[PDB]
């Protein structure tokens, strides 16, 4: 009963009530039914006085909830810098792993907390740690658009400046088979050009069978479609994808993309996973001008 | 217009699923928290009726994409939060390769301060010795790309993706997801440009839970639209 009240007082930031409950014998390491302790709640919600008093009274600084999260994970995600520092000074494991294998540095990088990234590095965070999907904190920062953090993390790994714009093995791939060019297909024309100029494989297929040209057609980027084709992209790539770039262009109504695909040999008779041709999809989606062009090319 | 303001902090979650797969009925309840600023879910589910007659991983997608991290430059593309608090209907057909399918209909909405996902699930044509009814799927989960597009009727969104379930013998069972979301309310919603979500999940067990159950940690972010 005292444990529950201490959990609530910690959560609500009632440092006066925390002190009272401790003097009445409350268990500083009380846990709810998902393993969350008073220190977890105070650290997550930014209640520094309460974090300090709990640690003084012997709270387990590395207690893990059901999801593997320690108080440091939660404070690093929530962005509470001084709480991060206090936890580290009281023995928090700087490289503790949540159930996905994230360290606190992964979480701060994911969450966009640059000052916390820097304190975690100072206290021994492993810059090369990988989560269970192979991502480093740098990878998470990049994929989330946290470029300032990515720049810091690449420097801390000895890779020099420039990490903010990507760390450049042009043919790296992650666990879903995305290369830098798959990421650049989403409207980053200058990066697409730079990658191809430095030897990126234009026809790399991801785990679902999608090439960069599929993604550029899905996202509707004409000039990217053009340069992928100029660099030898397979205009009719399908295999595991179950559809071609022309099927995608016919769905989303980009007449100019349909026209360049046809100009480059796209197959008007290719069938998707439901037996539909691009003409069928253009009809189904109300794209009449595209349908007329595809019928002329039948 | 202001649905996103309901997700600035940690939000309690309730999930209720009523399921029937090949006549095997079951109920699943879930609870926990979502922290949409960071695309994070911390949930625990129990099969309240007894043993779950399908593998837990096959229900993950059915069991709240309003908690996806949408970065600041993509705020105008977050359909899911824009439908709140009145919510949206989420419907899927999930085709398991060389096996049966699930069809689901869910309502996702606020009930007070709680975000509630209430689902009905029907499974048909499963093989009693297939990977699903025969429980041959590993208790784990992969990372996926989730593709989002505005629907052609200008009401909601369509969503497509392929889930990969690792099979105990080392092969992979595909579950092909076809999804549609429409607002429950008459208020205006955000119809996005085409983009994707990238997912991470971990499944675990609670040593103090005696019922059939799943602990789930999930991180999801949107991407594909910049500057
Ligand atoms: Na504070």
């Amino acid at each position: 009963d005292l444990g529950k009240k201490l959990l609530e007082a910690a959560r609500a930031g009632q440092d006066d009530e925390v002190r009272i409950l401790m003097a009445n014998g409350a268990d500083v390491n009380a846990a709810d039914d998902v393993g969350v302790t008073p220190l977890h709640l105070a650290a997550q919600r930014g209640h520094l006085e309460i974090v300090e008093v709990l640690l003084k009274y012997g709270a387990d600084v590395n207690a893990a909830d059901l999801w593997g999260q320690t108080p440091l994970h939660l404070a690093a995600t929530a962005g509470h810098l001084e709480i991060v520092e206090v936890l580290l000074k009281n023995g928090a494991d700087v490289n503790a792993r949540d159930n996905i294998g994230h360290t606190p540095l992964h979480l701060a990088a994911w969450a966009g907390h640059l000052e916390i990234v820097e304190v975690l590095l100072k206290y021994g965070a492993d810059v090369n740690a990988q989560d269970k999907f192979g991502k480093t904190p740098f990878d998470l920062a990049i994929d989330n658009g946290n470029e300032d953090i990515a720049e810091v993390l690449q420097k801390a790994a000895g890779g020099g400046s420039g990490g903010g714009s990507g760390g450049g093995d042009v043919n790296a791939y992650d666990e879903v088979g995305w290369t830098p060019l798959h990421k650049a297909a989403w409207g980053h024309l200058e990066k697409v050009e730079d990658l191809l100029k430095n030897g990126a494989d234009v026809n790399a297929a991801d785990i679902d069978g999608y090439t960069p040209l599929h993604l550029a057609a899905f996202s509707g980027h004409l000039e990217i479609v053009e340069v992928l084709l100029k660099y030898g992209a397979d205009v009719n790539a399908d295999d595991q994808a179950g559809f071609t770039p022309l099927h995608l262009a016919a769905i989303f109504g980009h007449l100019e993309i349909v026209e360049v695909l046809l100009k480059n040999g796209a197959d008007v008779n290719a069938q998707d996973k439901f037996g539909k041709t691009p003409f069928d999809l253009a009809i189904d989606n109300g794209n009449e001008d595209i349908a007329e062009i595809l019928q002329k090319a039948a | 217009s202001k649905g996103e303001e309901l997700f600035t902090g940690v939000v309690p979650i309730l999930v209720e699923l009523d399921g029937d797969v090949n006549g095997h009925k079951f109920s699943v309840s879930g609870e926990g928290e979502g922290d949409a600023t960071y695309g994070k879910l911390t949930l625990k589910f129990i099969c309240t009726t007894g043993k779950l007659p399908v593998p837990w991983p096959t229900l993950v997608t059915t069991l709240v994409q309003c908690f996806s991290r949408y970065p600041d430059h993509m705020k105008q593309h977050d359909f899911f939060k824009s439908a709140m608090p009145e919510g949206y209907v989420q419907e899927r057909t999930i085709f398991f390769k060389d096996d049966g399918n699930y069809k689901t209909r869910a309502e996702v909405k606020f009930e007070g301060d709680t975000l509630v996902n209430r689902i009905e699930l029907k499974g048909i044509d499963f093989k009693e010795d297939g990977n699903i009814l025969g429980h041959k799927l590993e208790y784990n989960y992969n990372s996926h790309n989730v593709y989002i597009m505005a629907d052609k009727q200008k009401n909601g969104i369509k969503v497509n993706f392929k889930i990969r379930h690792n099979i105990e013998d080392g092969s992979v069972q595909l579950a092909d997801h076809y999804q549609q979301n429409t607002p429950i309310g008459d208020g205006p919603v955000l119809l996005p440009d085409n983009h994707y979500l990238s997912t991470q999940s971990a499944l675990s067990k609670d040593p103090n839970e005696k019922r059939d159950h799943m602990v789930l940690l999930e991180f999801v972010t949107a991407a594909g639209i910049t500057l």
